[PDB]
């Protein structure tokens, strides 16, 4: 997630975003706040809470 | 994006779940909960008689 | 759908890719070969046969 007050994407966020890692095939979430720094495919699997 | 979609169509994505989640029914519940046991009255049954 | 043997799209998407349309809101199935010529949003509703 982002840091408070210097945005600071951490995590596997982060490693797409400073330009870390190249792609990243895993259990991640299409939320809103994520496609604003990194882009997603299609959803490949539905699941809920 | 055009490659997710190809795994969608022929049911790759379907064969991979599969493998992962339904043929590894391992524990109890899935495998046992389809027999039958006949019967055998104990005494905790019958007791408020 | 395409038409057999001449690519031509009757329907809906053709109104998107003959510049007819501007935008369909539409019970509209996200298959592979519409995306060769349409855009697709994220999905909101999901279903199957
Ligand atoms: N049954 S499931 O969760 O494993 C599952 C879930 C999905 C699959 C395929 C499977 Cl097998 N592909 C779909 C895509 C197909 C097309 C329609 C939406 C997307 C495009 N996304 S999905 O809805 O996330
Ligand atoms: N339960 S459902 O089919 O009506 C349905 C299906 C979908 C919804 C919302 C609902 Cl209510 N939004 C998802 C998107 C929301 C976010 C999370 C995944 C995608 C991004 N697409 S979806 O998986 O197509």
């Amino acid at each position: 997630a982002r840091d408070a007050d210097t945005k600071i994407w951490n995590g596997m966020v982060g490693e797409l975003v400073y330009g870390k890692a190249d792609i990243a095939i895993a259990p991640l979430t299409i939320t809103l706040v994520r496609e604003e720094v990194i882009d997603f495919s299609k959803p490949f699997m539905s699941l809920g809470i | 994006n055009l490659a997710v979609l190809k795994l969608s169509e022929q049911g790759v994505l379907d064969k991979l779940k599969n493998k992962w989640w339904y043929d590894k029914g391992e524990c109890g519940a899935k495998d046992s909960g389809s027999k039958e046991k006949t019967s055998a009255l104990s005494l905790s049954n019958v007791a408020g008689v």
